[PDB]
């Protein structure tokens, strides 16, 4: 019983895993990312 | 997995039954051992 409760805490830590995927997924996929503020950045700085 | 970590309650709850169980069928056999303190047949032997 302790092991195939060990093996459901192990897929638990499985499922976080892959919740920090789709995490990292929605901040590279998502609009306002680091690229388009740096974009933004760059041009606004040759701008000022 | 709050299932699986109460079930191994009802698993240690088992492990504990047969000690239990394994501690009273000592007390038993000890209990008739010191009550029939001699046999009828050791105190035959002491007769003759």
């Amino acid at each position: 019983v302790r092991r195939t409760a060990t093996e459901m805490q192990r897929e638990h830590m499985e499922i976080q895993q892959a919740q920090t995927q789709a995490q990292l997924e929605f901040l590279q996929r998502k609009f306002s990312n680091k690229a388009l503020y740096s974009w933004l950045r760059g041009r606004l700085a040759s701008i000022y | 997995m709050q299932e699986q970590a109460l079930t191994e309650l009802d698993a240690e709850k088992k492990i504990l039954e047969q000690s239990r169980a394994g501690a009273q069928s000592r007390v038993d056999s000890y209990r008739a051992l010191y009550d029939e303190n001699v046999s009828a047949e050791e105190k035959r032997t002491m007769d003759l």
